[PDB]
Parts: structure tokens; sequence; C-alpha cells
């Protein structure tokens, strides 16, 4: 069973440049590696096979290299369409195994989030449970991190976080997180705060809200 | 002109069995391998197995030895995979792919991917709630205003703002599966701060599998 | 499979007998049938063939061993590895004190694409040899009549290895390898085609028409005989004078 | 029973083979449910006979009732035009100048 690692798990690039994506196998697979493209809305596509042979119909800007345990795929002169997901697969040893894949983005610039916090409306609280929501919008990179405090008391475990599907239209992202509590504790707890940190920011950003506003 | 087209999505209870299908057109179906691959978030592509339909030669990955069972009908050029004793871990997309010596057994064509969702949750319409802007400060140039859909199964829930009249800055975060077995989802828009005093923003949502229609308004405070 | 390791002094084949696995043809079917019947046993000893770089235990839809696909239990359908089918060069010496009967075969795919799919090479080749003898089979890629859902075939061949001799199997595709050898024997065993039922009784003679007494010196029942049978003659009757005029 | 008489052509030269049949090498397969025969043409020069260095190798197949004949070829096929109705009886053959 040949396990693999495809690197980097995250590739940030811009159209027109040339890049390489690495794939490594647990043990030797001779020359038999293939590179596939996955993009939403249609079928996955075979780019390269046997390590270095170009599949028919694929533009020549895709070209593979390597052998044994080390393989690479060169993508040259990035078209805007080339910004998709890519996988490497061995077909030497029988139980075909795929790499975890890589995400390729476009228009690689920096931008800071807009950080907001919302209360659970009264129709949430009549359920007997309070669920606070924290939001981050239009940010890049995707290294955002979220944090909660109630009456300046730190919280964890009782909360969760989630992210958008990475945008291809603008390649800026958003994040939504939730914290759950009892209505009884919600009534007495007045302050809620959500803090965050972002790669593009120099200081943590904390927002807070109180009853009656 | 060659393609593989698979069955539609499936919603299975735990302990059941489902037969995914894959029709092939544009070539001699009996001669090429049909290879079944599993994909799900984080884990990525995972090769289930393959079958040579003409011979019926089946060959499985060890991890799916008892889980899967390939079959082929050459008259309709249709391969089948019978996933048996479904569990929550089987919720995933499954691809059928063409393989042969032409591409040195690299999968040169793929199906569109049939999605399977395994869950004991019963069908349920969402609860739709507002997310008010200007929690503390009244005006901050533009603020986000949201609508939260919760406690619904199965996916999807189709959302729009102001009956589709509002589209600038609209972002809908794909759903999250909670420990309760029900889905949750957030939708949000960016609106001018002043408009809060003279404009009403309303989220329209349809939970189609039960046709649960909900209109819910949102405002500061 | 109920006949595994069975032994007989007379194997009785029924006209209703049928084959329900991969369609196969035995070049010189009569020779193999006769020598196996004369051997008198199906005693099969598995051997540790080291098939390197290939997929063992292949199967087909036509040959349903259990809930799904299967294959002949005494044959091993070798199939390509992930993307390669090396030149198998295995060997097996006969250090024992008896002849070893190896049953192997060559696969005949229906189409060129099927051949390339099962075996990376466009054309296969099987060679099975001993110190003196050798056999080489070239698979033929062509469509045969639909039998149990298949247009392909398997051609069955056999090799006999004497003590001290060594078997060598060299193949580049289309090899239906053996899983071992059948222990050959010499004796009174034979085979017969008969639809007659079998009963608990004594008889030194057997014919397809059934057991017959052997007190008389001649018989007109059948020319096919087993045991201490009377000699066959065309005459229906022959009265011998056990008295006087 | 149906008796089909067919054959495989053996050209004298590779160019002749390619001229008669586009493929560089031929192949004939004639099979029934049980039996099968495959012939690979051999391209080589034989002794001059009636102006020809090529040959035809004649083969026969017998098809029982309910059985089906299949002929699969990619070149060098001397096909049959039909079948000879087989019979069982007292017929025989003899060499004699009398
Ligand atoms: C048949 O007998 C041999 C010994 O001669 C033994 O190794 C083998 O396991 C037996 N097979 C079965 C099915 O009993």
């Amino acid at each position: 069973d040949v396990q693999m690692t495809q690197s980097p798990s995250y590739l940030a690039a811009s159209p027109g440049e040339t890049i390489t994506i690495n794939c490594r196998a647990s043990k030797s697979i001779s020359k038999f590696l293939a590179w596939y493209q996955e993009k939403p809305g249609k079928t996955n596509k075979l780019l390269i096979y046997s390590g270095s042979t170009l599949q028919s119909g694929i533009p020549s800007r895709f070209s593979g290299s390597g052998s044994g345990t080390d393989f690479t795929l060169t993508i040259s002169s990035l078209e805007p369409e080339d910004f998709a997901m890519y996988y490497c697969q061995q077909h030497n040893e029988y139980p075909y195994t795929f790499g975890a894949g890589t995400k390729l983005e476009l228009k690689r610039t920096v931008a800071a989030p807009s950080v907001f916090i919302f209360p659970p409306s009264d129709e949430q609280l009549k359920s007997g449970t309070a669920s606070v929501v924290c939001l981050l919008n239009n940010f890049y990179p995707r290294e955002a991190k979220v944090q909660w405090k109630v009456d300046n008391a730190l919280q964890s475990g009782n909360s969760q976080e989630s992210v958008t599907e990475q945008d291809s239209k603008d390649s800026t992202y958003s994040l939504s997180s939730t914290l759950t509590l009892s209505k009884a504790d919600y009534e007495k707890h007045k302050v809620y705060a959500c803090e965050v940190t972002h790669q593009g920011l120099s200081s943590p950003v904390t927002k807070s809200f109180n009853r009656g506003e | 002109q060659v393609q593989l087209q698979q069955s539609g999505a499936e919603l299975m209870q735990p302990g059941a069995s489902v037969k995914l299908s894959c029709k092939a057109t544009g070539y001699t179906f009996a001669g090429y391998w049909i290879e079944w691959v599993k994909q799900r978030p984080g884990h990525g592509l995972e090769w289930i197995g393959e079958i040579l339909p003409g011979i019926g030669s089946t060959n499985y990955n060890g991890k799916f030895k008892g889980k899967a069972t390939f079959t082929a009908d050459s008259s309709s050029n249709t391969a089948y995979m019978e996933l048996s004793s479904l569990t929550t871990e089987d919720s995933a997309i499954y691809y059928c792919a063409r393989s042969g010596a032409q591409a040195t057994f690299a999968m040169d064509y793929w199906g569109q991917g049939t999605s399977v969702t395994v869950s004991g949750a019963s069908t349920k319409g969402p609860s739709v709630f507002p997310l008010a802007p200007s929690s503390k400060s009244t005006s901050g140039g533009t603020a986000a205003l949201g609508c939260l859909v919760k406690d619904y199964f199965p996916e999807p829930v189709t959302v729009s703002w102001n009956s589709g009249a509002l589209t600038s800055g609209v972002h809908t975060f794909p759903a999250v599966l909670q420990s309760s077995g029900l889905y949750s989802l957030s939708s949000v828009v960016t609106v001018p701060s002043s408009s809060l005093g003279t404009q009403t923003y309303i989220c329209n949502v349809n939970h189609k599998p039960s046709n649960t229609k909900v209109d819910k308004r949102v405002e500061p405070k | 499979d109920v006949f595994q390791n069975e032994t007989w002094d007379l194997f009785v084949e029924r006209s209703k007998a049928f084959s329900n696995c991969y369609p196969y043809d035995v070049p010189d079917y009569a020779s193999l049938r006769s020598l196996v019947a004369s051997s008198g046993t199906l005693e099969f000893i598995t051997e540790g063939f080291t098939w390197t770089g290939v997929t063992q235990n292949g199967g087909s839809n036509a040959c349903k061993r259990g809930p799904g696909s299967g294959f002949f239990s005494r044959l091993n359908w070798l199939t390509k590895s992930g993307s390669t089918y090396p030149v198998l060069n295995v060997t097996m010496p006969n250090n024992d004190n008896f002849d070893k009967l190896y049953i192997w075969g060559i696969h005949h795919p229906s189409t060129d694409q099927e051949q390339t799919s099962l075996y990376v090479q466009a054309s296969g080749r099987v060679t099975v040899s001993t110190r003196r003898s050798q056999q080489t089979i070239i698979p033929n890629i062509g469509s045969r009549p639909w039998v149990r859902g298949l247009s392909s075939r398997i051609s069955i061949y056999w090799t006999i290895v004497k003590p001290g001799d060594v078997l060598v199997i060299n193949s580049n595709g289309n090899l239906i390898a053996p899983r071992g050898y059948f222990k050959m024997r010499t004796g009174k065993s034979s085979i017969m085609r008969s639809d007659a039922p079998i009963d608990t009784c004594i008889s030194e003679c057997i014919t397809p028409n059934g057991s017959i007494p052997n007190d008389k010196p001649f018989q007109n029942v059948n020319k096919i005989t087993y045991g201490a049978c009377p000699k066959y003659v065309k005459q229906n009757t022959l009265k011998l004078a056990t008295g006087m005029r």
C-alpha cells in the first residue's frame, strides 16, 4: 500500500507565471504516475500519465517529470482556467492511491477581513438555547483564526467554526463561527466578544456587544 | 465522443444498501476497465476498485473488500457498484472512470460523480432566523446583515435576498452538519449603514425536499 | 469442488454432465482425460509458486464460486499489476519420488483491447518446459461464440515432471498458472460413460449397461467393459452341450 | 451436422501479403461453442507450382445441431461459401486403376 504526500497542500499564484507541484510516494513506483485536474461543475480530467507523457488534447503548458519516489508537474504560463484542484496518482502498485491534492488560486494579493458579531435574536432564545454568531468577510490569506469570550471569560469546545468555499471570482474568503449556551446563562451574561487574528493584520481584532443594542 | 454518466444522488439510512450505476458511451464497453473511486472532504480521492466488464474480472482495494461489489451489464453498457451495510463514514461522492492501456491505465475519462448521504435523520424543514447589523455602533460605512438557516435535513436549502433583487456582496456559506444530525447554513449581504433606517432586507429560503418556504426579515437590534 | 482429492477405480461420467465455469477447450482432450482416469486420483498438492509482479486469484462473472466472481480452484488466473506484467520466470524442482502432473492454461481474449487491459503486452506468450520437453503457446485474440456471457476462452495444457526433473514456466502474458500438482499413480483406475444407477451389490464386471455376471465366458451386452468381464462377441446365444445326444 | 471447408492463404512475400491484405500479418479463427481453431499465415516462398510460390492451407469444421459457427479474421481468410451436408452410412473410398 503506497501512501503519498502531494505538496504544497496550498499553492498561491497569479495568471501568466510558471509553477511546479511536487508529489512523493512512500516507496518506488518506477515511472507510473498520473496528474489529474478537478474543477467544479464537470468531470475530472487527465493531464499527465506515466509521469511524463502528455495526454491528448491537453495544452503543452502542462508537463511532468520525475521517477522512482519523486515526481513533479510543471504548469507554465498560468491561464485563468488553470486555477483548479490537482491530484497525483500512482498506477505501479495495484491499490491505486491518490495524493491529498492541491488548491491553485489566482490574483494573489493581500486583504484584511471585516469582523462582525451578532446576537441570537429573541426567536433563538425562546428555544431555550442561545447561539451567538461571529463573522469575518472578504479576507485573504485564509489563515484567519477566531476566538470567543463571555463576560471576559474565555470559551472553547462549546463553539465551532466554518469557512466559505474558496472564491474563484475574487479569491477573498469569509468565515462564520458559532457559540452555544443556555438561555438562562445568556440572560445574565451581558457582554459577548469575538476576537480574531489574520495573516494580513498587525494586531488581533476584537468586537463586542451588550444587551439593548 | 466518449463519456461516463452516473446515477443521481442518494439518501440512505444506516445499514441499508445502494447500487450506484455508470453508463458508458462512445467505445467498446467490454474492453476497458471501469474503476470506482471514493472522494470525501479532507480524505480526498480514494480508489475503491475496478471491474473489466467483458470478463467480469473484479478487483477490490483491501479497505473495501466487503463493502463494495462490482457488476456489469454489457447489453446496456452499464457498470454497477453495490455499497452494502452503509454507515455514516460512507457519505461521499463516488466516481466511475474509464481505464485502459491507451493511457497506460491512467483514468482518461471520468463520470460526473454520484453523491451518497448516509444519515438516520428524518426529513425536516429549517428554522430561519435573522442576523442584525450594528450590534453596538449605529454607522460604520457598510455593515453585514445575515439570515441563518438551521435544523434542516437533507440538503439543499436555496436562499435569496429580497426575492433575488439583492445580489451585490451576497455570500452564502455552505452548510455545516451538526452533532444533532441536522444541517445549518448562513447567508449574508453587505448593506450601507444608512439604509438600515429606511430599507428592509428579507431572506427568502426554500427547503425543497419538503418544500418548506420561509420569508424572514432582518434589521438592527 | 465436491470431488477434490477424490480417488476411484472407475469414474462414471453421466450424459447430463455440464460445465458451469469459464469456457475452456483442451487440445487433445482425450489424452488428458485418459491419463487422469488411469491415474485414478485427483490428489492435489499446492506448491509455493512465487508469482512476482502480477495479480493472483483472478476471476470472471461466468464462474460464480460464491456470492460473486470466481474461477477454477486448481488454476490461478494471473493478471497485470497496477500497470505492468513482468516476464514471469518461475521454476519448481521435483525432488519427490513420483511424477507430478501440472495443469495450466493460456487465456484467449475476445478483443485486442481486452488483451491489453488484462495484460499490458499486446500479445502474450506462455512457455512450460522440463529438461527434455517443452511447450509454447501463443494466445489468439479473437471472438468465439457466446458461452455463459463470454466470447473468450481458456486452452488447457498439461505437463508431467519426472523425479529429478524441474519445471520452468516463462510467460509474458495470458498465463493461467497452476496452483500445484496432481500426484500421479499407476493402477487399475479407469473411466466410463454410463447413465446407469449405482447400487450396493457385488460384481467383478461393469459395463455401461450395468454390472453383469462373469460366470459365462462370453457376453453380448457391451464392448465397453471394466474388470473381470467376459469377452465380447457378436453372437446373442451360444449353446454348449452339457449332455449327450 | 454441417461440414464447413475453409482455408488460410500463405503469401510468398511480405509485400504480397500487404497487397492482398492491408495488415502485415493475418489471422483466421473458426470456432464453435466447444471447439476452436486459429491459424496464423506464414509468409514465405514455396516451390514453384503452376506459376505460384504461395499456398492455401485447408481446414474443416463440423457444426452440430444447435451449435453455432463463428469466423473471426483480420486477413488471409479463404472463407467458405456454405456447408456440406454430412451423412452416416456405407460410403467409403478406394484407390484403383481398374
Ligand atoms: C489433498 O491431499 C493433500 C495431500 O496429498 C493435501 O495436502 C491437501 O490439503 C488435500 N486437499 C484437500 C482439499 O483435502
